[PDB]
């Protein structure tokens, strides 16, 4: 049948500008990861595909401290190129609880890289299991 | 089948003849683990709290105290 | 091919009398490192090679306080022999921020120890991510 991907936030809290590479998430959890059709890169953060079809992919992302900005916002990128956008605006400079989540549908080919890019510098994301995950599903052939 | 070499606390899998290894873990960051990567230390400010035992290396996490940097005293996440 | 290693200061500010233990650097944070070539102690701030080769070795100090002696130096020291010294006169009893630095290349045996070691001073260093680092590359095999 169909194959899904649920990756997790494996634990702790994260600040864009120092623990990450230009905004992507990369502390992921292969938890029921079909093999067949996914392959994550730990390192860059990047969900791989291995069969050219039509995805429903789905994220959210946990933002509670913002410096210099109004408002959190992330992209869902298709190779370094924006597909989806999360925008919510956030009280500066103190801890706000949100969960921020978003989820599309487009055609894709082989070996193409999808990441969850925040676009601002200054966020404390906390990478929960619970209240970040990052999700594709095959749901069939590409039109 | 053997298992994959078993890291030291304050040091993080070093993945890559394979040079698969064990590197130290960075200022703001711990190690409780033999194959768990490097993670940053307990936020004062994402839990509301202050710190009782200032965190490490290895198989030390930051552990927070009581809460009143405005005025929060509850047991887990705390608020005003 | 090449196996590099780039160490950082952990942001606090060392007074060396005080802070350390014979003037060696301990508090290396790794950013980057082949854990092939390269061992970090902590407790020591040694940084061991594991293998034979050539080594480029460069080092950055950031001195910001000197106290009655006017001359601010470091070495870059191998099994507590120096290869590299900085030297560095300051105005005393004065805040002076100014980052020191020096590199060179060396033919180094497996196991050698490298360390950055200050003089006996009443010096202070800011041992920041930015201004303070301790690398080297393994350029390639040591011959004979």
């Amino acid at each position: 049948q169909p194959a899904v991907v649920h990756l997790q936030g494996q634990g702790s809290a994260i600040q864009v500008k120092n623990d990450l590479s230009g905004g992507v998430l990369n502390d992921w959890s292969r938890i029921t990861m079909n093999p067949k059709v996914f392959k994550l890169h730990p390192r860059s953060g990047e969900l791989e595909v291995l069969v050219d079809g039509t995805y429903f992919i789905y994220s959210q992302v946990e933002v509670y401290y913002i410096n210099f900005t109004d408002f959190a916002s992330y992209e869902v990128v298709v190779d370094e190129k924006p597909f989806l956008q999360c925008t919510r605006s956030i009280e500066t400079g103190k801890t706000n609880y949100n969960t921020c989540y978003t989820a599309g549908v487009c055609l894709l080919k082989a070996r193409q890289k999808i990441a969850v890019k925040m676009v601002h510098a200054d966020i404390s994301i906390n990478m929960s299991k619970h209240t970040t995950f990052f999700g594709a599903i095959r749901l069939g052939e590409a039109p | 089948c053997q298992e994959c070499p078993p890291c030291g606390p304050g040091e993080e899998p070093y993945l890559s003849d394979e040079d698969y290894g064990c590197v130290p873990c960075p200022a703001e960051k711990f190690s409780k683990g033999g194959y768990q990567i490097c993670r940053r230390h307990k936020d004062c400010e994402g839990f509301f709290r202050a710190t009782v035992l200032t965190p490490g290396d290895m198989e030390n996490d930051a552990e927070c105290g009581p809460c009143l940097p405005p005025r929060n005293i509850y047991g887990m996440v705390c608020y005003s």
